[PDB]
RNA sequence: GAGGACCGAACCGACUAAUGUUGAAAAAUUAGCGGAUGACUUGUGGCUGGGGGUGAAAGGCCAAUCAAACCGGGAGAUAG
RNA sequence: CGCCGGAAGACCAAGGGUUCCUGUCCAACGUUAAUCGGGGCAGGGUGAGUCGACCCCUAAGGCGAGGCCGAAAGGCGUAGUCGAUGGGAAACAGGUUAAUAUUCCUGUACUUGGUGUUACUGCGAAGGGGGGACGGAGAAGGCUAUGUUGGCCGGGCGACGGUUGUCCCGGUUUAAGCGUGUAGGCUGGUUUUCCAGGCAAAUCCGGAAAAUCAAGGCUGAGGCGUGAUGACGAGGCACUACGGUGCUGAAGCAACAAAUGCCCUGCUUCCAGGAAAAGCCUCUAAGCAUCAGGUAACAUCAAAUCGUACCCCAAACCGACACAGGUGGUCAGGUAGAGAAUACCAAGGCGCUUGAGAGAACUCGGGUGAAGGAACUAGGCAAAAUGGUGCCGUAACUUCGGGAGAAGGCACGCUGAUAUGUAGGUGAGGUCCCUCGCGGAUGGAGCUGAAAUCAGUCGAAGAUACCAGCUGGCUGCAACUGUUUAUUAAAAACACAGCACUGUGCAAACACGAAAGUGGACGUAUACGGUGUGACGCCUGCCCGGUGCCGGAAGGUUAAUUG
């Protein structure tokens, strides 16, 4: 549920926090954790390549299950739980055989619910599936791009593909971002769409609230002096230039894609 | 064993002083100089063979050489090995 | 005030220390001048 | 029993005044002052190197050193 | 006599390295003298199976066989191998030195190995599983350290009124280990069958289905017993070479209070979702099956090496100094107090390495002040003032939380009574029950003990000292907490939650890299980067001519090339 915190403090006046009673209230499977180190932003030069990262709360990596490929074995869903790594929340699930795993819980899916991957696996939301096995028109997430290559498309919060045209080898999906992409038949994909929809609703509240995600302050480049940004000084505030990035690439506008290896695949850009 | 070689140069000089005399009449343990490498395995073998005692246990430590000064110029003395000889109690020297 | 020479023998050792000196070949041509000049003391030790 | 919640020691900081200014001190003392469960503070170890780093951005900081560190060299630069 | 006493005491780490102790010396060193010293000279001093290191294990990170990449030098990185600030076996009390002691001695323990014998025996890993193994906050229950009082024991009868008593002073200490399994915490237990999982195998883990039993198991402070007929012990008696040395030695209980320490790596709760690996337990594969090997008992042997002195808000460390500076962790007595504030003290340690006089101006740090009360001044700068607890009471405005400790006011000591000490807390004996114990119930002795009311009483003054908000009104700016010019600027600057635009389909954009690659991210458009704005409320109008960006592709122009 969305709550809206009371204004007790400055600090949690506008704190508004999303609430879900049927996660688990308890350390996560064991077997299923690894260690994840945070890295501040830096590469193996030790330079930071990305800014405003740093900080942030220690977490434990889970395991998820992006590939699916358990086919013909039923799985029932013990419980759902947080996961720090990503927006989605993951469920985990107990096969027949006796193994246990982890996959980005689908909205509508509680503890107790059967799901199952394979050709014959029936569609419901939870299901693994070939995309040539799949109705076309229906709703999709955790898309592979390669066959048995994992999950990599629709995985945040809220988000699923719709496989809108199927023809020869290939299907066609109209992703998030609203591009028309081709995607081979024999990639697999999830039915239903990932749950935690409400995640987008939550409101941070505080500076504080942003800095145990990991996040840095972000100074604006007109605040600094010319040796720093291209936004530069200016007795005052003055800006007086097209915006460009630290580099001196124009944003707000310019395209940057260049990969002429993939063009074939994009059946319209976003817009 | 040890050879006798080895033992009949680990032992260098039998340390005097007050702390090592009272040691001789209340402990029944007596104070050697040692060589520098000497562990307490072959001290103990040397002096059950040298000494004809029989020896109960040895404690050892290093001392450090102090920074002295000749005339004008500063010069720094050895470190050296002393070990704390314990004996059975029914035994001389 | 905290001045700025915080002793620690580890530290010490791990920056200009002999060793450290000899991992990197600009390391050795700082041994080679300090020889070369004939310093008593080539690296920081005891 | 929540809180970048309140008052207030340690701790961290440095707003005012006086003193000091060949100082007790190449930045402090005294009396007050701010924060004080947090974007907190601190120990140990590590990583980022000079047109480079790092910067909640003051051209700040990078060994009492910074609109381009230090050391050696070009080098007895050049100096109407 | 004075000062510190959450330190100016005690103890570690770091760092230093002989500064430690004794004898001796006083040139230089010491901001003076010096017989003294952290100074000179000589001698002495650091004792470990259990403390630490080393060692085993890994984090960040480093290095890196091959490898990939690079004019060379080199860069990155796999297998590996290093790397604590973290994980991993074991000792306590007393005594002793001029100087060391959990190291020596005394007493009483413990650990891990080796070898041997005996009894029993499926062992076996570079593999599987378990475990190790982990957040913040909060709550309050049980304890202890520790303290207070009583009792007990020893001593005392007071330089000046009183002091054989409801009087004074001192002591009333004892560990690890071993036994007991408590307050309390967690978890159903056992057996049989089966199984696409744990890369193979697995009796193990996981899963499935039965039957059966319901109490079984794990954890666990403290207490109690033992350790201990011991040690320690006020003191006394001896010698003193006058520092000390020798001998002897009483009581050694109870109640209450009580931690920030322990139970607790618990419990509850929250979101920001909280190391790794080994030791350890278990499982089998290859293999070995007489063996080997494992388990148990006893015996025996071994536990090396290095560190160990001394200093640590310091004259020994970092600051050129015997320098008002800086320096991590541990210990935490009494009275008052909410308190680790503050005042005065204990243990303990000090009087800060020039003094002696004088009692001018002036400077510094303070005290008091007639009448006035901001007239001072750029400005109430500075100073003065306010200051506690309880209760009463409290405005505009508001985002309904606030504003608010608004403002303002009253009470406050001591003695007695209520009540020879109350409510409350604690809880003995007794009694009863018990599936019997560190049990349950009842029971109330003793101990401790607020707060209030009434009456009385002293002073100018009872939150009496230290300690301890000035308050209100109007308004600019920034929402707020936070950050910043180390060393003249703390702010309206920066950040910020929120908003918008824009880029980005994953081998993502982008960034660091001649490259390999790495970050972004073990993320996937509810994501990530960049830019501007800056909570919230009401809003965000017109201009695409210029510049930029995006789209367009007909035409014009146009490079290498071609010739
Ligand atoms: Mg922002
Ligand atoms: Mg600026
Ligand atoms: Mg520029
Ligand atoms: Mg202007
Ligand atoms: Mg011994
Ligand atoms: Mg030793
Ligand atoms: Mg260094
Ligand atoms: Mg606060
Ligand atoms: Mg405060
Ligand atoms: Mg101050
Ligand atoms: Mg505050
Ligand atoms: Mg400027
Ligand atoms: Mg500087
Ligand atoms: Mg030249
Ligand atoms: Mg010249
Ligand atoms: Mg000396
Ligand atoms: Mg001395
Ligand atoms: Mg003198
Ligand atoms: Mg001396
Ligand atoms: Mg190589
Ligand atoms: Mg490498
Ligand atoms: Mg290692
Ligand atoms: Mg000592
Ligand atoms: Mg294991
Ligand atoms: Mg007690
Ligand atoms: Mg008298
Ligand atoms: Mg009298
Ligand atoms: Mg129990
Ligand atoms: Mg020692
Ligand atoms: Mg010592
Ligand atoms: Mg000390
Ligand atoms: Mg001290
Ligand atoms: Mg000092
Ligand atoms: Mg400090
Ligand atoms: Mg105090
Ligand atoms: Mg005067
Ligand atoms: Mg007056
Ligand atoms: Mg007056
Ligand atoms: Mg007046
Ligand atoms: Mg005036
Ligand atoms: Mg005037
Ligand atoms: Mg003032
Ligand atoms: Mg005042
Ligand atoms: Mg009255
Ligand atoms: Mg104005
Ligand atoms: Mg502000
Ligand atoms: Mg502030
Ligand atoms: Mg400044
Ligand atoms: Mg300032
Ligand atoms: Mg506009
Ligand atoms: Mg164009």
């Amino acid at each position: 549920a969305v709550v809206k915190c009371k204004p007790t403090s400055p600090g949690r006046r506008h704190v508004v926090k999303v609430v879900n009673p049927e996660l688990h209230k308890g350390k996560p499977f064991a077997p299923l954790l690894e260690k994840n180190s945070k890295s501040g932003g830096r590469n193996n030069n030790g330079r930071i390549t990305t800014r405003h990262i740093g900080g942030g709360h220690k977490q434990a990596y889970r395991i998820v299950d992006f590939k699916r490929n358990k086919d013909g074995i039923p799985a029932v869903v013990e419980r759902l739980e947080y996961d720090p790594n990503r927006s989605a929340n993951i469920a985990l699930v107990l096969y027949k055989d006796g193994e246990r795993r982890y996959i980005l819980a689908p909205k509508g899916l509680k503890a107790g619910d059967q799901i199952q991957s394979g050709v014959d696996a029936a569609i419901k939301p939870g299901n693994t599936l070939p995309m040539r096995n799949i109705p076309v028109g229906s709703t999709v997430h955790n898309v592979e791009m390669k066959p048995g290559k994992g999950g990599q498309l629709a995985r945040s919060a809220g988000t699923y593909v719709q496989i809108v045209a199927r023809d020869g080898a290939y299907v066609t999906l109209r992703l998030r971002s609203g591009e028309m992409r081709k995607v081979e038949a024999d990639c697999r994909a999830t039915l239903g769409e990932v749950g935690n929809a409400e995640h987008m609703l939550r409101v941070l509240g505080k500076a504080g609230a942003a800095r145990w995600r990991g996040v840095r302050p972000t100074v604006r480049g007109t605040a600094m002096n010319p040796v720093d940004h291209p936004h530069g000084g200016g007795e005052g505030r003055n800006f007086g230039k097209h915006p460009v990035t630290p580099w001196g690439v124009q944003t707000k506008g310019k395209k940057t894609r260049s990969n002429k290896r993939t063009d074939k695949f994009i059946v319209r850009r976003r817009s | 064993m040890i050879r006798e070689e080895r033992l009949l140069k680990v032992l260098r000089a039998p340390h005097v002083s007050e702390k090592a005399s009272t040691a001789m009449e209340k402990s029944n343990t007596i104070v050697l100089k040692v060589a520098k490498d000497a562990t307490k395995a072959e001290i103990k073998a040397a002096v059950q063979k040298l000494f004809e005692v029989e020896v109960e246990v040895v404690n050892t430590l290093v001392v450090k050489g102090k920074v002295k000064r000749h005339g004008q110029r500063i010069g720094r003395r050895s470190d050296w090995k002393k070990a704390y000889v314990t004996l059975k109690e029914g035994q001389n020297l | 005030m905290k001045r700025t020479f915080q002793p620690s023998v580890l530290k010490r050792n791990r920056s200009h220390g002999f060793r450290a000196r000899m991992a990197t070949k600009n390391g050795r041509q700082v041994l080679a001048r300090r020889r070369a000049k004939g310093r008593a003391r080539l690296t920081v030790s005891k």
